[PDB]
């Protein structure tokens, strides 16, 4: 019966909406918080920035050497 | 005619007759209660009150109804901090009567 079956207990859930009511808990900001650069639309942090502290990927010397022949 | 009975840790005024509201106790519709917790027996004027509970006398009562009185509502509100939290209530009763007392 199409009117009978549903899927197991846990394999779906429901997309938690931000932005709407007080009791579901996330109202009135979405788990942002307050004001900053995480909080406004494209607060996106650039992968590997510190802040302006000289980064990992910068501090550290060029070491490898790729042959050829292990593509063979 | 009057007595003091103790029902629900709380006492009443109860003279015969009596649609008397009382907070819900075990028994089941139509059956006699008696109660043993009287504190003073009155009679025309001849009253006689109990070093603790005067002794023997009783107050036969039978269940009329069970029922649940009211709607009361509860606002948990806090102003300027994001919440507010709302229930409901309604508290259970048992309508007895009293074909009572007993000097």
């Amino acid at each position: 019966q199409l009117n009978d079956l549903r899927s197991a207990p846990g394999a779906r859930r429901e997309k938690h909406r931000p932005g709407r009511g007080i009791g579901s808990g996330l109202g009135k900001t979405g788990g942002r918080g307050h004001k900053g650069l995480t909080s406004r639309s494209g607060g996106k942090v650039a992968p590997g920035f510190e802040g302006g502290q000289q980064p990992l990927h910068r501090r550290l010397p060029k070491f490898g050497f790729v042959s050829l022949k292990a593509m063979d | 005619m009057y007595a003091v009975i103790v029902t629900g840790g709380k006492q009443h005024k109860v003279t015969e007759g009596e649609f008397l509201k009382v907070e819900k106790l075990d028994v089941a519709t139509g059956e006699a209660i008696d109660f043993d917790r009287v504190l003073l027996v009155a009679n025309g004027e001849d009253v006689k009150i109990g070093l603790p509970v005067v002794e023997g006398a009783k107050v036969t009562a039978e269940v009329v109804s069970h029922g649940r009185h009211d709607k009361v509502r509860i606002i948990k509100f806090r102003r300027r901090k994001h919440h507010m939290k709302r229930q409901g209530h309604r508290q259970w009763f048992t309508e007895i009567k009293i074909t009572g007392i007993q000097a």
